[PDB]
């Protein structure tokens, strides 16, 4: 009899806890593991990939393709806006459903950079230049070109490589943002304008798309696991 | 015949395992493999691509 | 010198050439060889032809229209009737191959478009009505192609497959699809797209007839475009040849 | 089947609401109630399964949005819990002018409006 | 340890690492140093919830069932399967092939329910559960022989003390779990078609050892499963639709994501 | 150990060690032996029970609610904060930042409601106590599916039995936790104001697992939090007014001190 | 079985002990600590500063 | 006082565990084992001999 | 661990592995690799569940 | 005094054990016996037979 | 391998690209630095912010027709409200900086044209 | 892996401690850190000012 003392905290269920516990089938001998290809090992290896990005999520567009394209088109104009959205991957109902989107909802915190890679899907023929911008919080979105401009901006032109990465960096006070909707961890607004005008010529379609896909950086990170909003149900299934 | 092993602490202190059924099914979840590869998803491709270079030249 | 937008691929007595090309997809990283000795589990001798099954073997054309869905071929199912390929599957029991999957779409420079060429591994779908599973002849499109729908298809007394391009008929979202090997033809930049994969599955050797691995989905992004004037008529090819093809327990044909 | 599940977002469709006997492999839809606006992603139809069980349910309706409450002249507006449908704002002055106090976000015809107008301060 | 940044300046040279081509299907692996100048910060985050392990490493409840000590319904039984639930499901299915090792925990708790029976003064309830491989002889009733459990795995709770909890192996004939399976029973490509085909994991059934009182009781049973040991390979988008079968994928087609004003809307 | 008293002697030197300036603020260190002859007494005294750790390192009550089986009231919520009582917010208060870690224990206590039904034989009571981070699916009833709990955290206790207690880490997105803040939940001076801006913590819910009997039974939950690996900066003066509101620091003008006779009183 | 023996004393909740007990959040990467001006380690070093005396307290 | 904490699984019986347990007859004196033809030590020792298959199960 | 198959080619020889006379009750000591040919496999299953204490020692 | 020996792993991590009871029947069970000797059931006859020579000649 | 059509240039928080680009003209030869203390005059510290200041800056954009004569800028004014740039001149006496200007059109293979693009020192009107 | 450390005794003897759990969070209060440095908040002044002398000469 070694005299022992019992904490509180005996005889519960936590359900994230670490025991060992004896084995209900005693010497069974398991099937040899063999080589699969792609192991994965960590979460950030599938959040690092590129996803489509459903901008134009507008109206019945969302129950077909066309929430994948962004429309551009040659106007008598100069300086328009083609989009904007704001910097929440688990908030915003465009970053919502991507991969990042997906992995960051069954969390809490977030913290790294984003790529954007923004790829032109016109004719051979058609050429233009695009200004992609990102502007910090504390002042709201801009509304023309002059405020844009005075944000991280890059400037894109149109030509063989049809792809342009914009990486959004961390300019957050806090370490880490919230994934859900705060206002005190604001990320920012990210928008892209017309630099100068398309260039079609004749008999070559003046109407063009482009395509959207998001990845997290090297330095990405996320630290809270947690029960994923969608998921849902009313009984149990069969 | 124990573990001594660190513990999860912050940046900027040891702990003991012994184990005490002899199925090695039966022991403590591995939560410490912090190992990571994702040129298989991630740079899939064949010929190497530098960053700096043009993709298609 | 060179450029890099040159390719040319060489397999049993068959060949394949690029002027404009990307890179080439390789699988998970991983090369497409056989099953090694600590790895089997069969203990009879397997067969290697390695000459007429390991060549390109060209299906049908299909063309892509301005308001095309999207297409998909189960592989194990397409070359079933094409060759030696589908003679030895045929007899035998046990397959392990590996796909190396081209697919071509030709275009002048005031065409306009973009292909998703994905290689999906175990591509369960799903049914039209959610109580009964879908038939085999509409899961399966042998010496053809399945196409995809723009619109829901109607639930009812029936065994359809729901063909809904935005859910790929595995009720998933069709962006996200990039984590399987794949790739684009933008007609602005590449002619074609190739992709090699491996022998993907939990077991070393499957019965190729009742399995499908693998399925490749063409899905156009961006619709094709042009003016009036230029051609009207794109179609699109698919080459597939098989790699490090082995085959095991020799059996009386399966019809 | 029994009675199809009650969502606070939408409201059985007519004349589905007058009816007790529903066999398997039966559709029913759904309808916003008031204010509430149809979400395009999500269908509003549910079907009895084979165990006597309807399909999942979610939301397919979502709170329809008051007009933005203005700028009150010499005033402070208090948002506390947004512009949405059932919210209430606050009409504040500033010290030196004297000031209805609140307004409500209520359906008022097809769509919501707010209550009391803006007052003068 | 994740990566710290690095830090550089201005840059007037030919080397665009911002252009490149996504038609490879490569992602381009550049850093917000190569488009700005940046400061050089030593990043002391960690990718270590962020593992398989972590991620999937936690207790779900899988199925529930109520059983009485007089009636009809005198004992319960479950197919063992983990499409049941919605949330450990979609958990799961974030990969093709998985192999983990099971930490299987049962809940059990027991109700008055009504009657007219006078004095009623009951004892403490006794429980077992057992589990029956495929093939062995499954109860057909309450007091059936099978209860004997020989070579049958079982277990023996009394109420009122911690929860029966056991560890269960990788128990697979092939060698990985499969959330997805494309084929047939058939060679002949024709019967059940999906992962139902792949699915064997055998039946588990439970009972009072004991009547216990003079009046009715029903009790329900709690299955939770928490993997360990857990390996992944080729990971696959995540359910967009709402489940609803456990034997298929079958679902009802639905939008992308949710729908917004225009396309320069900053707001949902 | 405190420092020890040293002897000195008589002096009739130019030191004026009494006479200083307190308009620098600098506090003046003098000790008894400066103005006054004095002993040299070894002092064995310790300051052990006055570091920060062993003064803030007790459990305290924060909170309890009430919850039944039958009813309306079917389970409870609770939104974290540690400003619901008196007595540990005003420890806590004595610093602007705080970095601890959080010892929580949970007590459950029934009782019996006055009814009419007659034959009560109850069974033993399990409840179950979920934590919800924020962003997650609240539930909206008592039988909901959230309570599944696959990644959300849960602890299951059974009546009789020692009470629950977990250990949770240094939470925060910050460097140390804010006790105090002096701004705005907008960059334009407007909405929420206050310490309420940077709370986040999320909601805790509690229920009963079964009914067990078909009479009413009322249970209470009670919080207690226990501070551990306390570190903290810039202490600032004791809250002299009562506390009024949990989400500010609103409160009714109060006098210095207490009232007494004359200024040559010595007594209150 | 190693035999073991209850004391008294067990199952008991004292506000003031000191044992360990399993946390809840595994694996949790806390954010790193920053450099803060005046840390206080001891209750005294607050008692060591001056204080203004309300000695005329009488009355209003 | 050794201050312990039980875990779940406490106070139950699975059948297929390996334990130890007091012995009921203490200091017990069994009888030596002695030789004895034919030991099984594996069951597949059993399952490798041959034995006549009913191949003609047809009717009686 | 459980025996190896070992790989084997044709055969054209005076050795008659398959023919034997169960009228002495000697149990066939032949394997797969004697009447066909093999490929080399390592085996790694394992006899520990078949053992005599394994198969009683249950409640 | 205590005992450590290897568990029972999958192909292709040590445990410890000490006895408290002076009975050596109160042990657990010995779980991790495998020998084997077949020759006993399988082959008993006299007179040794090669596998590729006729059984009688 | 490279082409030499391509050029990247990077300063503060602002990226510029290009796919079909001739050399960069570095002025008279010279590249701008920072004034040296053998060659100044004015005595107090300078600020320098380095940052804000030294960004790409894009003004508005003029439609080129058929019949355009051409525009001119002048750069110190064509900046003069425009960022902390415009701040920094604005309550300082005394400045210094170096420009660099990027000027860019865009066509199809069926247009045609030619601008000069010229940097005028002191071009009194 | 165990650690011995000295009890509070009066003025005018050694405890065990092993930690079970790997996440640093669990672990026991560090009730033991005397350790004091009132120069910040008594005496924050710039020039030092020594006792015996006048503060402002
Ligand atoms: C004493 C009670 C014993 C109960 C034993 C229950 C064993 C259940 C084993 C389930 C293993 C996991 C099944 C995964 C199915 C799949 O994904 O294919
Ligand atoms: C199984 C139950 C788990 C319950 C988890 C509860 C977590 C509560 C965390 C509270 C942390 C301290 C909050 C301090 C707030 C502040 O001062 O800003």
């Amino acid at each position: 009899g070694l005299p022992t003392m019992n904490t509180p905290g005996s005889c519960q269920f936590l359900t994230s806890d670490d025991f060992q516990s004896p084995s209900a089938m005693p010497q069974y001998d398991v099937t040899p593991e063999m080589k699969i290809p792609g192991e994965v090992k960590n979460l950030m290896e599938i959040a690092e990939v590129d996803s489509v990005v459903p901008v134009q999520n507008v109206g019945e567009k969302v129950n077909s393709m066309e929430a994948y394209q962004i429309p551009v088109r040659s106007n008598e104009g100069s300086g328009t806006q083609v989009f904007g959205f704001p910097l929440q991957p688990g908030y915003s109902s465009v970053f919502s459903r991507t991969l990042l989107g997906e992995i960051l909802n069954y969390y809490t915190h977030w913290s790294g950079s984003i790529k954007l890679t923004f790829m032109f899907c016109g004719s051979a023929m058609a050429t233009g230049k695009f200004l992609l911008a990102y502007s910090p919080p504390g002042a709201g979105a801009p509304t023309k070109r002059v405020d844009a401009m005075l944000g991280t901006h890059v400037v894109w032109d149109v030509g063989l490589q049809s792809s342009c990465v914009l990486c959004i960096p961390w300019i957050s006070q806090t370490h880490y943002r919230y994934v859900a909707s705060d206002e005190y961890t604001a990320g920012g607004f990210i928008t892209c304008w017309y630099q100068t005008n398309i260039v079609v010529p004749a008999d070559a379609q003046s109407s063009c798309y482009i395509m959207c896909f998001v990845s997290a950086c090297n330095d990405f990170s996320v630290r809270l696991l947690k029960d994923t909003p969608f998921i849902s149900q009313n009984s149990f299934f069969q | 015949g124990a573990q001594v092993s660190t513990q999860k602490t912050g940046a900027h202190i040891h702990y003991t395992n012994i184990n005490y059924y002899k199925d090695a099914a039966s022991n403590s979840a591995t939560r410490q493999d912090f190992a990571q590869d994702p040129g298989k998803f991630t740079e899939p491709v064949k010929d190497i691509m530098i960053k700096s270079l043009p993709a298609l030249n | 010198g060179y450029s890099d937008r040159v390719r040319s691929i060489t397999l049993g007595n068959s060949t394949i050439t690029t002027q404009e090309c990307a890179n080439v997809v390789v699988g998970y990283g991983v090369w497409p060889d056989y099953l090694k000795d600590s790895e089997a589990t069969a203990e009879d001798q397997p067969t290697q032809p390695d000459v007429a099954t390991c060549r390109f073997y060209t299906l049908d054309s299909v063309q892509w229209q301005k308001t095309s869905p999207g297409w998909w071929w189960k592989l194990p199912d397409a070359l079933s009737n094409l060759g030696l390929f589908g003679q030895n599957m045929q007899y035998h029991y046990l397959g392990r191959t590996g796909y190396t999957i081209h697919v071509q779409c030709n275009a002048s420079k005031f065409h306009q478009g973009c292909l998703l060429v994905v290689c999906v591994p175990e591509a369960e779908m799903g049914c039209a009505t959610l109580d009964n599973t879908p038939s085999s002849a509409e899961l399966l499109g042998g010496d053809a192609a399945k196409e995809f729908a723009g619109e829901p298809i109607a639930s009812g007394s029936n065994k359809l497959v729901q063909r809904v391009v935005y859910n790929a008929g595995m009720g998933i979202g069709v962006g996200n699809l990039t984590i399987f090997p794949h790739q684009w033809i933008n007609l602005r930049t590449n002619n074609s797209a190739t992709i090699v994969m491996p022998y993907t599955n939990s077991v070393p050797m499957d019965n190729m007839f009742r399995h499908n691995n693998i399925t490749l989905m063409v899905i156009p992004f961006v619709p094709l475009d042009y003016c009036p004037g230029s051609t009207t008529y794109v179609p699109i090819t698919v080459t597939i040849a098989p790699m490090c093809a082995e085959y095991n327990g020799l059996r009386l044909a399966s019809h | 089947c029994e009675v199809p599940t009650r969502l606070n977002s939408a409201s059985l469709k007519q004349p589905y609401i007058t009816q007790n006997y529903f066999p398997v492999g039966t559709v029913v839809e759904y309808e916003c109630r008031p204010g509430y606006r149809r979400e395009p992603s999500l269908s509003p139809k549910l079907t009895c399964l084979q165990n006597l069980k309807w399909s999942t349910a979610v939301e397919f309706c979502k709170k329809k949005s008051c007009p933005n409450p203005g700028e009150i002249r010499n005033g402070q507006i208090d948002v506390p819990g947004g512009i949405l449908f059932g919210a209430t704002i606050s009409f504040s002055c500033n010290t030196g002018y004297k000031l209805s106090t609140s307004s409500f976000c209520l359906i008022s015809g097809s769509s919501v409006q707010w209550s009391d107008p803006l007052p003068e301060c | 340890r994740v990566a710290d940044t690095v830090g550089t300046g201005p840059t007037n040279s030919e080397a665009i690492p911002a252009l490149t081509a996504a038609e490879t299907g490569h992602t381009s692996q550049v850093v917000p140093g190569d488009t700005m100048q940046t400061r050089h910060v030593k990043n002391y985050h960690s990718r270590s919830e962020s593992t398989v392990e972590n991620f999937l490493c936690r207790s779900a409840c899988v199925y529930f069932t109520e059983y009485k000590n007089s009636g009809s319904k005198r004992y319960a039984e479950w197919v063992v399967t983990t499409r049941q639930a919605a949330q450990l499901r979609r958990k799961l299915e974030f990969f093709t092939y998985i192999r983990f090792d099971l930490e299987l925990t049962f809940v059990i708790t027991s109700t008055q329910q009504p009657s007219t029976t006078q004095n009623q003064d009951a004892q403490i309830l006794t429980h077992q559960i057992m589990y029956v491989p495929p093939g062995g002889p499954v109860p057909d009733k309450v007091d059936s022989y099978v209860w004997q459990t020989s070579t049958n795995p079982s277990v023996f709770w009394t109420e009122g003390n911690a929860p029966p909890r056991m560890s269960i192996p990788f128990l697979s004939i092939g060698n990985a779990y499969s959330n997805f399976y494309d084929g047939w029973s058939e060679f002949s490509r024709n019967g059940v078609y999906g992962i139902n085909t792949l699915n064997n994991m055998g039946t588990l059934y439970a009972r009072h050892v004991n009547t216990g009182s003079t009046g009715p009781i029903k009790s329900t049973i709690r299955i939770y499963f928490k993997p360990k040991h857990v390996k992944a390979w080729i990971p696959r988008p995540p359910r967009l639709c709402q489940y609803e079968k456990a034997k298929n994928v079958n679902f009802q087609p639905s939008g992308v994501t949710t729908t917004r004003q225009s396309i320069t809307t900053m707001t949902n």
